[PDB]
Parts: structure tokens; C-alpha cells; sequence
């Protein structure tokens, strides 16, 4: 799936798909 | 309440939905993805993306992270190889500051020497959380056998590069790609002159890419996992295009993922079709990868060693006959009662559904709302479903495995 | 003095050849290379190839390692995808020792589970070392785009792999793969009788290997160097055919290594082509690899990022004016006494004398003289030599290269 | 250059080619 990157500054890291 | 949309001369879209919700919400979808990463700049988006929470003019490294945790909200960066998100939120009793934070940020990084230094090393952290899913080097391969020289850029930096990034090499490229003509101020829970105030007052300032050119390869990862995943693709088309909602549509023909928790996944032709003869554990369905000069179709594979040949034989002749008219009306239309819901449902959330507000902004220039969409999926003909799959069988073939690859095959053996 | 040679019922090939020189000398030649490690026992030939020095019945780790150093010998390991040999030395005085020594390696390894795990993290240096030098994973690449099956294994082990090897993933390799139809119990500096003997009472002893399926594809190495090497190659053949005879001249026409110090290569017809236009550092020169059962041909590349394209055209359209016909005779010739001379100069020392006396005696079955090679270098062909490069530009395509990829071109580019 | 490969007991390892 069209996998997507999302780091923050309070929110986990995570991968979208 | 509607949806404000506007452009300034700059060329910098913005948005705003009054919804009087409680919680406001912003994004600066931007195009600074990886693809305009060239070959001596890799990764640098990477570490860009944990760029945020550094020093600025307006203020440091630490107010920023005090004041934002303060009144409540957040920072993060969504970032694809297209484009680069700098979303928010908040209370909307405390807008005002959070904006303030916010462009200090783009429009004025001092990205000092030191605070790099400390922040390079948390890239081989973040690297490393991702490839426990290992999804996300099977997939990058894809991009980096299919396509050539943009989109092959990994969102990922490579070791090597760690260690080794310049400052320069950032403020070279927010000179040339943070730019008011490819951005979009969206916002949300939030009135629209107030967005008009702040871009002119701070964005209003003044490099390109090259296209994403196909050729067609194949890449393998022996790496002693004790399961196999692979995808097989052929070139797609970008979005826009009403081919695109061929493919999209074709995508719940085919595989969807599980709309049911623990299904058997009954409809859909491809996992039923492995179902026979089969009698161990997989899964496997449909991967549709749509950017804006291109794109990608086909399928992502879950199996056991041995049984990588047995199940991918069982995509590859399945959509055969989905390409050589064995089909029925009633599964398009019920696919399109899936893709019909998902495009809504993701746009459920404010987030979701700001996900797509200004995706739209950057690649088109105008918001297509949901009943405009569902109209193109009512369009969809049944010679462009069948072609789609023509394209992806006689279509050149990329294709990327991992695991166990000693009962794998390469393309040419299919 | 002449040199015996001879068999045992066993298939065992005996050699010697009693130089009354004071430095004896033996080899024992075996197939076990990493082309008959299938997908499970990767890197098992890179552990064996250490497993030396280790516990035997006859005697321990401990006695082997001190005894030979009190005579003054060694206990090498010479190593390739096809080959396994366990090289030693001594002085002639105390060879009786020695040999007890030897097959208690390989006739009664008991391959202990706690010394196996001191062993492991040897690999990581191990293979760390010669990716100094950065040949040879470019070099590996090669074999792992350019074949399948058997002789993509690498040497060397992949990184994972490492801890995680077991025992019983020796016996079941050793009481397959050293086994008495597949040696050769070559020695040197020692009389035959001798040899005769130990074999008779240790040796006196009892699986196989796919084909290398030519595939065609490229593997590419975005790995931060200064520099950039590339190997460009197509299907060559095996040895012992007359067609590997025009390829090995065909070397040295096209690119063979400096034989001036510091010479500027003259004569090469590639490194003087690549030198008009070109007026930066650069070398290249010819790869040659023949295998029993395949081989390959081609070029390697030394040049900075921006001139891989323009060094890599220079090759590939020399070679193609090779197979145009445009050539001279006296080219050939002169290539011949460079062929004719590193052959033997090649088995000038005895041991890359005892290289080659015993690599004939497994492919082969007989000791071919200088001489008798000799002859088949003069009986070669001017349309052999031609194709053989149709061969090469008609052939499908393997590459890989390394350093940094920016400039650098895939196979159809060219 | 078609590589091989060498230990040892008391020669230092290498890469011939």
C-alpha cells in the first residue's frame, strides 16, 4: 500500500500502511 | 458551513471550513518530497522531517516545544515522495500562537551546525522502527527498480549518508523548494481572513524535478526471514486521468484488504483464487500507488517459502482472465460500493479529510468534493476495468521480494 | 623430473611431482564451493573456510595449531565458488607429521558446538576486511544478477546469517560435498608412493550441484564512495571448449592489466580509447571468469561520478568495432605472447604452480603441459576472437556497479 | 577480475583479485 511517513514532536512514529 | 478556496499571485493556495468545531486544525502541504532529492542530497528529507522542533529566528528549539505542549496541540510532519505536510493542532482558543510557531519554522530555519549533530543519529532509530514492518524495503525497491530518478529516492536515508549531512545542503534546498508557488496554507476549524493575514505577512516570498521515467527491473532481499513478501507491478497511470478510476476500482475487484475483522475475504477473486489447492497460512491483495506524474498497480504477496511460486501463479493467471473479459457487472458495481466508501470514510476524520483537501491543491488546483468523485466512479466503464489490466499484463513487469527467496521466482519464470 | 598422475577406484585423483626441492608442498583440491550451498545454508562455505585449526578426533584445535608452527609450515584455504582447497607447506623433513595433521581436518572434523560460536563473529571481520576493498561486492553483485541459482552465492556471508549457523549444517555439508569421487589429493616436493598410502587408509570413503540459468539484470550500489566501479558482462563459456581460448586472447586485445609499472597502456585498445576526450583519472580493464559449467566476460570500470557514461561508451562501442571485424592480426599475436606468458608465469611459483595442477584434475581429468597450451593459444582463430565479442554485444546483459550512481547509466542506455 | 578467496592458519587472509 502507498506507504507514508509521519514522525512528530508528541505523536508516535508510525507508518501509514 | 462550505469550503473556502482561493490563490494568491504568489501561487499559494489556501483553504478554511468554519466548522465551529472545538478543536482547529492546520496543514502546509508542500512539494518537497523525496524525488527532488537529486543523487548527492539522499535523504536529506529524512532528516528534514526531523527538522521540526529545531531553532528558528522567531524563537529557539525550546520555546517552540514548550509552548506548543502548553496550550496542547502538536507538531507533525506527514511526508510522502511527492509532497512534505507540516500538519498541527490545537484549541482554538490559541490559534494565534501556534501559527506563529509554525512559520518560523519553514520561513525562517537557522538550521545550526550543532543541533544536526545531535539529530543525525536519531535516523538510524527511526530507520530502524520502520523495518520492523518489513513492508517499507520491499516497497521501496519497487520504486527504486521501477522508476529511475526521482521517485526512486526513498523516503529513508541510507547509513552511509548519516553522519555526513551538510547544513548547507538543507538551506539550498528550502531556497529551491519551500517556494510560494507550489504550497498550500490549508486550514480547518478556523476562519479564512486569518489565513489571508499570516501568508501575506510571512510567506509571501518568491528549483524543479525531473520526471519519473519507467524502465522495468527486478531487485531481491535474501534476508533470513522466516515468511516471504514480494509485489508485482506494471506501470499505472497518474491521478486525474479517468484511467486512474479504472485501476482504483479494479483494486476491489481484485484485492481489497479485509473489510471484515477475521474474514475470509470471500469476494474478492484474487484471495478466493489462492483459497484453492492452498491449505496454509497467506494473504495478499492489491497495491494501487498513484502520484502525479505517474504511478504504480498490482499486488503485494504474503507466503511461506516454498509456496511464493504457487500463490504468485495464482495472481498473474487470475487477473489474466480479468484481462481477457471473464468478468461479471455486479462485482464492478459492488467494488464500487467499496471504493465509493473508503475514499468517505477516510475522509471521515478531519485529519483523513484533511489529507485530501490540499493533496488535490498541489497535483490539480481546484477541491473536488465527494459527490463530484462518486459521479466518477458511476462513469467507470467495464472496457476500461478489463484495458487496465490489459496494461498491467502486457506492461513491462517490476517487481521486489523478501525473506526466503530460494523457491521465488523472477518475473520471466511467471 | 616428470610429474605422475593417477586414480583409485574411489575417484580420487592422486598428483606428484619430487622436484628434490627442500620446501615440500601439498594441496587437496575439492568442490565444495559456495555454488552447491543451496537457500538454507548460505555462508556456509565462508564458516568452513575458517572452520581450519578447529577440534579433530585425531587430534584438538590446540596440538594442530602448535605443532605446525614447531615445524614451521602453514595450513591455507584457498577458496572459490566452485572450489574448496586446503593448501599447506612445510620442510620436506617433516611432512609425515603434517599429513596426520591434514585429514584429520577433513576426514574427522567433529565441529563442536561451543568453538563454532568464538567463530562467528570472525565472519563479521572477515568480511569486513575485503570490502576495504571494494571489488568484491561489485564483483559479487554480479554473479547475483547475472546467475541464479548456484554460483550467485557469494564467498562471502550475508550478515544475518551470522549466529545463527548450526553444526548439524556442517556434517550434513561435509558427508555430502568431501567426499572421495570429487577430490584431489594433489601434492608437490614429495614422492608418490607416500600419498598413495594415506589416501588408501583415510580417504578410502564414500550430493550435487544445479546449473548456473543465465538470467540477465543489474544490481546498483548507491553507497556514498568517491569513485565509481562498474562491471559490464555477457554470457561467456566454459573452459576446456576452444571457445574459451578466444575469449582469454580476447582479453588481452581489449584490456589486460598494466605490464609497464606505471605505465600508460599503450597498447590496450579500451584504456587508449577511453583516453581521447577523457583528462581526468580513470582505469579499466577486462573481466574474465570461466567456470565448468559457465563463465563470464566483460569489462570493469574505474572513474569518477559525472564520466561513467562517457568511459562506459567508450567500451561498449570499442568492443562493437571488435565485432565489426575492424582488427589487425598482429593485435592478436602480440595479445598471444601476453596469454603465453601469464599462463606460465602464472605456475612459475609452485604454488600458483599447484593452482593449476590440480583445478584441471577436477573439471578435467588430465594434466594438460605448458606446452600442449601453448599449442592450443597458436591454433586459435581470427574468427573465434571476432564471434566471441559478437557474443558479448549480441548477448544479454549483466551489470553492476558501485560508488556513487547519479551519472551513471543502466544496460539500455547504451 | 575473478576474485577468490584465502585464509589461513598463519598467512594473512586475503582477496586475490
Amino acid at each position: 500500500r502507498p506507504v507514508v511517513a509521519s514522525v512528530s514532536l508528541n505523536v508516535p512514529a508510525s507508518v501509514r500502511y | 458551513q462550505d469550503l473556502e478556496f482561493t490563490r494568491l499571485p504568489n501561487g499559494l493556495v489556501i483553504a478554511s471550513l468554519e466548522n465551529y468545531a472545538p478543536a482547529s486544525r492546520i496543514g502546509l502541504f508542500i512539494k518537497a518530497g523525496s524525488r527532488y532529492e537529486n543523487s548527492n542530497n539522499l535523504g536529506t528529507s529524512h532528516l528534514l522531517r526531523l527538522a521540526s522542533s529545531l531553532t528558528t529566528k522567531g524563537a529557539s528549539s525550546f520555546k517552540i516545544t514548550r509552548g506548543i505542549e502548553a496550550v496542547g496541540g502538536k507538531l507533525s510532519v506527514t511526508s510522502t515522495r511527492e509532497n512534505m505536510a507540516y500538519t498541527v493542532e490545537c484549541l482554538r482558543d490559541d490559534v494565534d500562537i501556534l501559527m506563529e510557531f509554525l512559520l518560523n519554522v519553514t520561513t525562517a530555519p537557522e538550521f545550526r551546525r550543532w543541533e544536526v549533530a545531535a539529530l543525525q543519529p536519531q535516523l538510524r532509530i527511526d530507520k530502524a522502527v520502520a523495518l520492523q514492518n518489513p513492508q517499507a524495503h520491499v516497497i521501496e525497491n519497487l520504486h527504486a527498480a521501477a522508476y529511475r530518478n526521482a521517485l526512486a529516492n526513498s523516503l529513508y536515508c541510507p547509513d552511509y549518508r548519516i553522519g555526513k549531512v551538510t547544513p548547507v545542503e538543507l538551506h539550498d534546498y528550502v531556497q529551491n523548494h519551500f517556494t510560494s508557488a507550489r504550497m498550500a496554507l490549508i486550514g480547518l476549524g478556523v476562519s479564512h481572513p486569518v489565513l489571508k493575514q499570516v501568508a501575506e505577512q510571512f510567506l509571501n516570498i518568491r528549483l524543479s524535478g525531473a520526471k519519473a521515467k519507467y524502465h522495468g527491473g527486478e531487485i531481491r532481499e535474501q534476508n533470513g526471514d522466516s515468511l516471504v513478501h514480494a509485489a508485482l507491478v506494471a506501470e499505472s497511470a497518474a491521478i486525474g486521468s479517468a484511467e486512474a478510476n479504472a485501476f482504483s476500482v479494479l483494486q476491489h475487484v481484485l484485492g481489497a484488504g479485509p473489510h471484515v475483522k477475521r474474514g475470509s475475504n470471500a469476494t474478492s477473486s484474487l484471495y478466493q483464487a489462492v483459497a484453492k489447492g492452498v491449505h496454509e497460512p497467506f494473504d495478499v491483495s492489491a497495491f494501487n500507488a498513484s502520484y502525479s506524474d505517474s504511478g504504480l498497480f498490482g499486488f503485494y504477496t504474503i507466503s511461506q517459502a516454498a509456496s511464493a511460486g504457487d500463490v504468485i501463479k495464482a495472481a498473474y493467471n487470475q487477473v489474466k482472465t480479468i484481462a481477457q473479459g471473464n468478468l461479471s457487472n455486479p462485482d464492478v458495481q459492488a467494488a464500487k460500493n467499496k471504493l465509493k466508501a473508503g475514499y468517505l470514510m477516510s475522509v471521515e476524520s478531519s485529519e483523513g479529510f484533511l489529507d485530501e483537501v490540499g493533496s488535490q491543491a498541489l497535483a490539480a488546483g481546484s477541491y473536488t468534493p465527494p459527490s463530484t468523485v462518486l459521479q466518477q466512479i458511476d462513469a467507470v466503464a467495464d472496457a476500461d476495468v478489463i484495458n487496465a489490466a490489459k496494461k498491467f499484463v502486457s506492461g513491462r513487469k517490476s517487481m521486489a521480494a523478501s525473506g526466503n527467496l530460494g523457491h521465488t521466482p523472477f518475473i520471466d519464470e511467471l
